[PDB]
């Protein structure tokens, strides 16, 4: 009976997360741009995975291998968005909310991460983001101003704007 | 008081950093790409004057010392060189320098190639102005927020510090245990002297 | 501050016909993606700044827009 | 199918009946400084669900509008949105707060959470996994995290969490 | 004589921030009000765009409000009692450029007693600034120097390429 | 270092080169007790040290 | 320890300064010279105790002594040549860097008196050759560390270059000089051009008459000084053109003609041209704008195609010197790694289970060449900081400059690391070189080949896993969790080798996994007892396995409490089990049997090394206390008998499977020996 039940939790546990772990080494791959990085998802104790750490090391583009906490923030977030994209793509998801993710980014990395967005965001899941960069929104096809209202306390109210009779 | 320049050697990834420019007193603002380490700098300048970023275990600290190619060093060292010219820091000079080398058994600070105890320093700094252990006026990318929804307790120490207020206050509850030991012995001594 | 300069690029758009009714479409007409979008922002940090009143009814359509008190005339 | 549009009520600085626009394929909700918009993520996590502490507010009663500032509007809120998925049909969800307590509705029927939730497990969305929300700050703490909560979302998403009573009970019998 | 420095000096620190708070902010009003006490804490009380009706508490926020209190609070403190070097680290993030012309106007007056050293990724906080820096990274190793104002002004925000 | 109250500077920073001989007539406690409340630019700071140390030295007496 | 380091240095201080001519002066210096970048207080000890031992003023009186003590000198490095010359470049940076103040120079002085007297000692020999070549490779040595030293001799260096004999230290002098003129010509102050004219006419005359190795280090200062002075790049672009017309000769010669006589003719001349346009092309770019002089033809993509014509053919030294010249083509355009055909072409060279032993070595020797070349010259690149630095962008942060290392090894690693499972020694010695060598960039992520490289400890020759061992404790004393991740493949890849090869060889790695209580009782626990308890493991792993357990050395007392404990629990319902299912009734019951008893035996052997009585054992439980059992345990001295039993065991295994009827007698007696141990108190 404890041979079925470590059976049971074994192979569904296995079985996502080796599909992830390839999956978010080629997402990462492709999300950079470039050919040098790599993104390693492994168990600890891979003998009953399921109850220990599952620990995580991403090399930078262009640097040595360093421990997770040394690398800088803009980085970090570039590994972040890939894990999620990556954990999204095992089983899916209809949309995502992205909520200031260019805290910390450059306006060239934000650049390549809405050339990912545009090309990935037409046929797998909607994508919903609230910035304040317009070069993320750039790519979009309409926009959603949101202003608020002096008053009593401060009433917010919407107003939609369309993107798609202009050029480039 | 007024930052004149800072000289680096092996920290994390500035191998040999020479003279540069001096500052200027009202505002310098350095800008960078993504990536740079421009964060590393000032992670330089609080590693030096702030004792709470070298507490970390050794492992960390061995990954602290910059390692990229040839050999590998040993001793990374940092010097600031500043200006007392308000005698604000108490020793007369005109550009004072202080160093502090850095190795894995090894942790000095040289002021004027004159040893120090290590104590003598933190005293002397936190009479200065300075608060060695104390977050604030050093911000991080990432913690500003933490300061507004940090619960009311940890704003009044922050202000009560700012106000000067902790060394007296550490230094009378330590001596109360003291006192109070002295007092058992002095019954002890009434004691001995009716016999 | 550039922006205050384009308000007043906003009141001499405005004060060449009077009939108090800037709208959105015809301004957006003939530029491009871009600047388009940092024109419609700068139609939101109006709107913050009191100085104008805009109406919207449908979903998509223009926005009315007439001069409020702190206009600075 | 796709996230059409939702429609708010009283709910933390909306004050009235609105309905937020179709959405495109691929949008975006820009406004400046202190505007109130993360607000209508915080309807969309409260919709799908999501534990009231993550919502950024004690107590759930200074949820109504204006009730932090000291004066509310009414006993009621109403969030709701309209899936649109293949089949030319609509779906209309909704969840009311009366007292302390919440109550779901589906085709406008007062449902339990239970089988609303066994729903949107059809649709694909495992609320208390919170593997597909970012809000102001987590972005960098997904990737500095202590390696447990990690291991405990991968365990949640992978239905692999029901199965522990089972394994310790045998456990302990077997090691007896 | 501990007692008497603590009064003083909360009294100072509340009403130099009562001035901060209300230059920043073009309207509104904050305070600082001490608990039952001895003390136990200090809350603070902020309010703006009703001025009379509003009346907070802390979780209910947003990114640019709970930013602008604490740097209200750093130069207010420094307008006390000046501290020897300040150096700020994405601290611009959050803010609206209103909210950062402000800023800048603050530090442009502000400058004149002590040394300030700042990094961000927008043009505006550079409106007030003698002498600029730069960072090189090459080879594995990085390094730092001097450059002029205009392939600054140029390089912020012009350029949206891969170089 | 300089001055009539050095030794109650170095038993409040460094305390340990202080031997019997010091602690035993060199100082007439009643009086520098007396010296340190009305002192000009007396930093509270220095205040607390000079208190540790004259309540080690009468620790010491004891 | 800190102290025995200082104590017995100090002693070996005393002994070379009281009683010279002692024999073992030499081997005191090598070890010596060995310690010094090991730790900060010796480190100035032995800066100290240099500096005044050999660099010293000397002041010019009893030059006899002065000689002798160059004698000494040259002795330490001549002996010392064998092994390597980083301890000793190490130390001379020490000396030199250490003083770069004023500080009345003292050493600056005493050094370049050894030189020009040791040139004084060389222009007197006139005619021990060895002590010659040793001479001629510490003025090498001294020119490498700084090339101001040696300024003025060189001219008076040039006779020497001219002509020579066919002798090995003789090539080692012809190797030695170019080094030393390719180190020293950019510093010469004001040459004379036709000085410059014989260097290079009869460098030339050099490459057309001697060994490959040797026409390797002189072109490279040939392309030196035609970088850095003259300009008469019409030379080799002739040399070339000459060589490239050759090759292509001889190719259009074999295309249809695989039958000819002319390559059992014109071998020598092939050889040559193969290895002289990889070195050619490898150390001076000739493809720009003037060198062809008229519009670019891709030569580089022309020689890449003729070499890999080339490759297919029937001698086996071709296919060697061709890739040697792809090697050298791709020193210098990376790039080129990434076209489809080599690419393709070394993955199916270094596997497959190819016939051929030189490729192999090659493919190695081709990596390590590659990352030494690329890493030094980005250090001396960036040396030379300041001049050129201004002038590069600050929004470019080029990447094609700096990543491609780490892209080009992620080709053949995996390959590179199923090269570490050859029965040779040579090529397993060169893998695990560039292996080694290239972890320490950081290149690749560290923990994918980790189990590997921890196995590869279990091979026969000592400084192969010792290089080993050491490069595992630096992976392992930054990051805590690494090793412990990977434990029981370790074992099991570790066992493949052995097995595909023919005490306490894991000792290592066990002593390293003792610091943290819950994983030495995980990775223990999971190992024992899966592969005993209900798996079908090689019953030579089994002997392994226990081999190894029996030899590890413990160092507290939870250890063989708790594997006894254990093994016991197991033990006991695995054999009811089994005695009661064999009397109620096989082969298979003769294979589990014999795991059960090794197994039996293990427990037995491990009380015996102890001599612990039973009760005091099942005294104790797991997790009673932390500090209860904290006793040392005592061994005896040569009780190691568990191979001797096992090799007992196996011959009562006897290595023989359902063959004959007399095994099942032997496994009724198996059954009865169950019996026994179990009377067995
Ligand atoms: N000791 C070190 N040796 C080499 N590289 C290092 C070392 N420490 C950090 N780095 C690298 O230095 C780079 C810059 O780090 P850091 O200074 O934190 O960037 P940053 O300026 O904070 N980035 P950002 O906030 O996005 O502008 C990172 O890619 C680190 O991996
Ligand atoms: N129920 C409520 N009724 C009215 N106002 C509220 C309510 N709840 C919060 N607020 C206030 O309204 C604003 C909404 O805050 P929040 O939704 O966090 O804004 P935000 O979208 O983060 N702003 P920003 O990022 O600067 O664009 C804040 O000033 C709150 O204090």
């Amino acid at each position: 009976a404890f041979e079925q039940i470590k059976k049971e939790r074994f192979d569904r546990f296995n079985a996502c997360f080796e599909s992830v772990a390839t999956n978010i080494d080629e997402i990462y791959k492709a999300l950079s741009r470039n050919s040098s990085a790599q993104a390693f998802l492994g168990p600890e104790n891979p003998e009953e995975p399921y109850l220990d750490g599952i620990n995580y090391n991403c090399v930078a583009p262009g640097k040595r291998f360093r421990p997770m906490d040394n690398l800088s923030g803009g980085e970090k977030t570039v590994a972040a968005l890939a894990l999620l994209f990556a954990i999204h793509s095992y089983k899916p998801a209809p949309f995502f909310v992205l909520d200031q993710i260019d805290a910390a980014l450059d306006n060239t990395n934000i650049g390549k991460v809405a050339n990912y967005i545009k090309e990935q965001s037409t046929c797998n899941f909607q994508a919903i983001v609230i910035s304040l960069k317009e070069e993320f929104y750039t790519k979009a096809e309409s926009l959603i101003g949101v202003y608020p209202e002096q008053g009593d306390c401060v009433i917010s109210k919407v107003l939609t704007f369309d993107l798609t009779k202009y050029p480039d | 008081m007024y930052i004149k320049q800072v000289i680096i050697q092996g920290f994390r990834s500035y191998r040999d950093q020479t003279i540069v420019d001096p500052f200027s007193s009202k505002h310098n603002v350095i800008v960078g790409r993504n990536g740079s380490g421009k964060s590393n700098f000032f992670y330089a300048i609080q590693f030096v004057l702030s004792d709470e970023f070298s507490h970390l275990r050794p492992e960390q600290r061995l990954a602290l010392l910059h390692e990229g190619t040839g050999p590998r060093v040993i001793s990374a060292f940092v010097e600031i060189i500043f200006d007392n010219s308000d005698n604000r820091l108490p020793i007369d000079k005109e550009e004072v320098s202080l160093r502090r080398v850095i190795g894995a058994k090894k942790d000095q600070y040289f002021l004027d190639k004159k040893m120090v105890t290590k104590n003598d320093v933190m005293n002397l700094l936190e009479s200065a102005g300075f608060s060695r252990s104390n977050p604030y006026y050093i911000v991080k990318q990432g913690k500003i927020n933490q300061m507004a929804t940090a619960p009311d307790s940890q704003r009044l120490k922050l202000l009560r510090e700012v106000a000067g207020t902790r060394v007296y206050d550490e230094r009378k509850e330590e001596s109360i245990s003291l006192m109070k030991e002295t007092e058992g012995k002095r019954e002890k001594i009434n004691e001995l002297l009716k016999y | 501050k550039r922006t205050q300069q384009m308000l007043h690029g906003l009141q001499r758009a405005l004060a060449k016909t009077g009939a108090e009714s800037i709208s959105l479409l015809e301004l957006c007409r003939n530029t491009n993606r871009k600047q388009a979008a940092a024109k419609f922002y700068s139609f939101l940090v109006l709107k913050k700044q009191q100085a104008i009143e805009l109406t919207q009814e449908e979903p998509y359509s223009d926005i009315i827009a007439t001069p409020g008190p702190r206009f600075h005339i | 199918g796709f996230l059409k549009l939702i429609e708010i009520e009283n709910f933390k600085s909306y004050k009235g009946r609105q309905i937020i626009g179709p959405f495109q394929r691929f949008t975006a909700i820009i406004g400046p400084n202190g505007s109130g918009k993360s607000n209508l993520m915080d309807a969309i996590s409260f919709v799908l669900g999501e534990k009231t502490s993550n919502l950024r507010v004690k107590t759930l009663r200074d949820l109504i509008h204006g009730a932090p500032v000291g004066k509310p509007a009414a006993n009621r809120a109403f969030v709701s949105m309209v899936y649109s998925e293949e089949g030319a049909e609509d779906r209309t969800f909704a969840r009311v707060i009366v007292g302390g307590s919440s109550e779901y509705k589906i085709n406008n029927k007062v449902v339990q959470l239970h089988e609303y939730s066994e729903e949107l497990e059809k649709l694909g969305i495992l609320i208390k996994a919170r593997n597909f929300l970012v809000f102001q700050g987590a972005v960098e703490s997904i990737a500095m995290k202590n390696p447990k909560e990690r291991t405990a979302l991968f365990e949640e998403i992978s239905r692999s969490g029901e199965l522990a009573q089972e394994y310790d009970k045998r456990k302990k019998e077997m090691v007896k | 004589r501990k007692y008497e420095a603590i009064q003083l000096t909360f009294k100072q620190v509340s009403k130099n921030f009562s001035e901060v708070f209300q230059k920043l902010v073009p309207g509104g009003k904050a305070t600082l009000v001490m608990k039952k006490g001895q003390f136990t804490g200090v809350g603070i009380r902020v309010s703006f765009t009703g001025k009379q009706g509003e009346m907070r508490e802390m979780q209910q926020l947003s990114g640019g409000q709970k930013s602008l209190v604490a740097l209200a609070l750093i130069f207010a403190i420094q307008k006390c009692d000046p501290a020897p070097f300040y150096l700020f680290d994405q601290i611009d993030q959050a803010l609206d450029a209103q909210h950062r012309k402000a800023v800048s106007d603050m530090i442009m007056e502000l400058a004149v007693h002590a040394q300030f050293i700042t990094t961000t990724f927008r043009p505006e906080l550079l409106e007030s600034a003698d002498k600029f820096y730069g960072v090189k990274f090459r080879n594995k190793v990085s390094h730092i120097d001097v450059i002029t104002a205009e392939m600054a002004k140029d390089f912020v925000e012009d350029d949206t390429t891969h170089g | 270092k300089r001055g009539p109250l050095a030794k109650i500077w170095l038993a409040a920073h460094w305390d340990k080169k202080l031997t019997k001989a010091h602690v035993f007539e060199c100082n007439l406690e009643s009086s520098v007790e007396s010296i340190i409340s009305p002192k000009v630019k007396m930093a509270l700071r220095t205040s607390g040290h000079l208190l540790l140390g004259v309540v080690r030295i009468y620790h010491r007496k004891a | 320890g800190i102290s025995v380091r200082k104590r017995v240095i100090k002693i070996l201080r005393d002994i070379c300064i009281e009683q010279p001519t002692f024999p073992k002066i030499t081997e005191m210096c090598v070890k010596m010279i060995r310690r010094v970048n090991d730790e900060e207080g010796i480190k100035k000890l032995v800066n100290e105790t240099f500096q005044k031992l050999w660099f010293t003023p000397t002041p010019h009186n009893d030059k006899e002594a002065m000689t002798r003590k160059i004698l000494n000198i040259t002795d330490v490095v001549a002996a010392c040549r064998d092994t390597g010359y980083d301890w000793f470049e190490q130390l001379l940076q020490n000396l030199l860097k250490s003083e770069e103040d004023s500080s009345y120079k003292p050493v600056k002085k005493a050094c370049t008196q050894l030189v020009d007297n040791l040139v004084e000692h060389i222009l007197k020999y006139e005619e021990n050759s060895g002590r010659l070549v040793a001479c001629i490779t510490t003025l090498f040595l001294f020119s490498k560390i700084r090339p101001q030293l040696m300024v003025k001799h060189a001219m008076t260096m040039q006779p020497y270059l001219t002509t020579k004999c066919s002798t090995q230290n003789d090539f080692m002098v012809i190797c030695n000089v170019a080094k030393i003129l390719e180190l020293v010509v950019p510093l010469m102050e004001h040459p004379s051009e036709t000085f410059l004219a014989t260097i290079e006419e009869d460098l030339m005359k050099l490459i057309i008459k001697y060994g490959m190795t040797v026409v390797q280090h002189c072109v490279s200062c040939l392309g030196a000084v035609v970088n850095k002075v003259t300009q008469n790049f019409k030379f080799v672009w002739a040399c070339f053109n000459r060589y490239y017309g050759a090759i292509s000769k001889l190719k259009s010669q074999h295309q249809e003609d695989p039958n000819n006589t002319s390559l059992l003719t014109n071998k020598p001349a092939l050889l040559r041209s193969l290895f002289t346009v990889g070195a050619l092309c490898r150390h001076f770019d000739f493809d720009l704008e003037d060198f062809k002089g008229n519009s670019k033809v891709n030569i580089k993509d022309k020689v890449l195609e003729l070499l890999m014509y080339f490759t297919k053919h029937s001698d086996e030294e071709v296919q060697t010197k061709a890739i040697i010249g792809l090697g050298f083509a791709f020193i210098q355009h990376p790039s080129l790694m990434f076209e489809q055909e080599v690419k393709n072409l070394y993955n199916n060279i270094l596997s497959d289970k190819n016939s051929s032993v030189n490729l192999k070595i090659q493919v190695l020797k081709n990596l390590q060449t590659y990352l030494q070349e690329e890493d030094t010259r980005m250090q001396q690149a960036d040396r030379d900081w300041k001049k050129v630095a201004k002038q590069e962008d600050l929004k470019e942060m080029g990447d094609v400059s700096s990543g491609m290392s780490s892209s080009i090894m992620q080709l053949y690693l995996k390959q590179v690391l199923e090269a570490f499972f050859h029965t040779q020694s040579s090529v397993r010695h060169f893998a695990l070189n560039v292996i080694a060598l290239t972890l320490n960039q950081g290149l690749i992520h560290p923990v994918q080949c980790v189990p590997y490289l921890i196995a590869m400890g279990t091979d026969p020759e000592p400084a192969m896993r010792n290089k080993a061992d050491q490069q595992l404790v630096e992976i392992d004393k930054k990051y805590a969790g690494f090793i412990h991740m990977k434990a029981v493949a370790g074992m099991k890849m570790s066992y493949q080798v052995q097995q595909a090869i023919n005490s306490a060889l894991c000792s290592h790695l066990y002593s390293m996994i003792r610091g943290n209580r819950q994983h030495r009782r995980a990775f223990l626990i999971s190992l024992l007892n899966l592969f005993d308890d209900t798996a079908k493991t090689d019953v030579t792993m089994l002997l392994y396995i226990a081999d190894n357990l029996a030899c590890f050395p413990y160092q507290t007392q939870e250890e063989p409490l708790f594997i006894m404990h254990h093994i016991d629990i197991t033990l006991s319902v695995s054999g009811s089990n089994l005695l009661q299912s064999f009397k109620e009734s096989l082969i298979e019951f003769a294979n589990v049997s014999q795991g059960i008893l090794l197994l039996l035996m293990l427990k037995q052997h491990l009380k015996n090394l102890c001599g612990f009585s039973d009760s005091k054992i099942q005294k104790y439980s797991p997790s009673e206390s932390a500090k209860v059992y904290d006793k040392a345990i005592n061994r005896k001295t040569g009780v190691h008998f568990h191979p001797k039993q096992t090799l007992d065991f196996l011959r009562s295994d006897m290595a023989n499977s359902k063959i004959t009827e007399e095994v099942k007698r032997s496994i009724v007696k198996q059954y009865l020996d169950f019996k026994l141990l179990m009377e067995h108190l």
